[PDB]
């Protein structure tokens, strides 16, 4: 998966 | 709720030591009970509020995932008829993820957008909007799942006219929007492409402003940069 | 309980399920409706029984930990006053680890233990018995602590005087009740040197018996005794 | 710690 914060 | 009667200060003393004892459930109940004292919140406890329910909905999504799978190998050719019962458990997680997707959005919507004037705090806030609205998306198979991927969009949408008025492209909240708003749009709405185009102009920005920085504050932003950069050789 | 209408098949495909998924909580639940529905456990069910508890009250223990920790620096000299929070939540993290405890033991108690006549089975349970008293014994401070942990004590040790009669030294079940009950005497009882005579014998008698064993169940035994071996050298 | 199983 992508990364997101 | 069950913390009406805790105080705020306290609240938001125990939300610490439940991160700090990994315990995320009660981090997030707590930073709930803290919203639901109607006060407006500070940068701290955004940050403690955007991480307890990101680690909550985070596990919840990666068991969604596994169940998800098995359940798709299971509807296969050849595969035996094994019952009701990965769809049912399936189902069980992804109505407790969806409460909690709901439960985060209402905290938004009643009331911290509405009180929230500083671009710091507004498009938090309008960000967290944007990605609680595409978890509920991620799972999203009914009639309205085009009514949530658009409620993402705009809440990411707004927020992003917000931090390119109101904040330099290094900032951090500016760019961890950018990130994700390029996540839905390559993983919920079939843009590879914006998402690609996104991560690169907000990391090429970014770039040319690192230069006015300190070295704490490039530090926080080159941190975020580099994910805009995984994505992309992801992507690419 | 709330798992009284789902088949016991169905509890226990999803307590495989659960573990798959790392959900842990769930998978303990489905485990006690299954206990409930009063049929005997196979030895699988067994080790879903005890894999989901195990798993659950040891983030219990390990968040129990963190905080106790927290709590006796601020009981230390030259520490600021913060106030009740500290003891209000390792005592809620307390009380729910407590209650986690009491519902295997009720399980154990009702009716698994009186039930279980095999060696492997009984053996099996009153090991869990042991070590849920011992996770009781590890936050006890009050009048019974005395009685709690000889209750662990009496369980740990009726089962080691049955896997002496019934079980060769190599038996998993007989190296990992060796196991904990060496971990009661150092960690609990204050009698290291009878933690680690337990341990050395347990470990002796077991490399003596390698010989008749499969490849498979070599293996088995072997990592057992790799973990005896690893706390003699922790207290050597 | 210890191991336990
Ligand atoms: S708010 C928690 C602390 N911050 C981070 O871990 C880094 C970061 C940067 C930008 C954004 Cl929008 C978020 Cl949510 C987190
Ligand atoms: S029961 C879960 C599978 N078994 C193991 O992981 C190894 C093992 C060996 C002995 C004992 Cl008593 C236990 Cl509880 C677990
Ligand atoms: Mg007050
Ligand atoms: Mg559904
Ligand atoms: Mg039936
Ligand atoms: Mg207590």
């Amino acid at each position: 998966f992508p990364a997101t914060v | 709720g069950a913390m009406g009667s805790m105080e705020r200060a306290s609240l938001i003393q125990k939300a610490k030591l439940a991160e700090q004892a990994e315990r995320y459930e009660d981090m997030a109940a707590f930073m709930k009970g803290a919203v639901e004292k109607g006060e407006e919140l500070s940068n701290e406890e955004r940050c403690l509020l955007s991480v307890a329910y990101k680690n909550v909905v985070g596990g919840q999504r990666a068991a969604w995932r596994v169940l998800s799978s098995i359940e798709q190998k299971s509807n296969e050719e050849g595969s035996e008829e094994k019952g009701p019962e990965v769809r049912e458990y399936r189902e069980k997680v992804e109505t407790e993820l969806q409460g909690v997707c709901d439960t985060v959005l209402g905290l938004l919507d009643s009331h911290l957008i509405k009180e929230a004037g500083d671009a710091e705090s507004r498009v938090f806030y309008l960000k967290m909007k944007g990605d609680y609205y595409r978890y509920l998306a991620e799972v999203a198979t009914g009639d309205d799942k085009k009514r949530i991927i658009d409620s993402a969009r705009s809440a990411y949408q707004e927020a992003m006219d917000i931090s390119k008025k109101e904040m330099p492209p290094t900032n951090p909240i500016r760019l961890g929007l950018a990130l994700n708003f390029s996540v839905f749009h390559y993983e919920i709405a079939n843009s590879p492409e914006e998402a690609i185009s996104l991560a690169k102009t907000t990391f090429d920005e970014a770039m040319a402003d690192l230069h006015t920085l300190s070295e704490d504050s490039y530090k926080d932003s080159t941190l975020i940069m580099q994910l805009l950069r995984d994505n992309l050789t992801l992507w690419t």
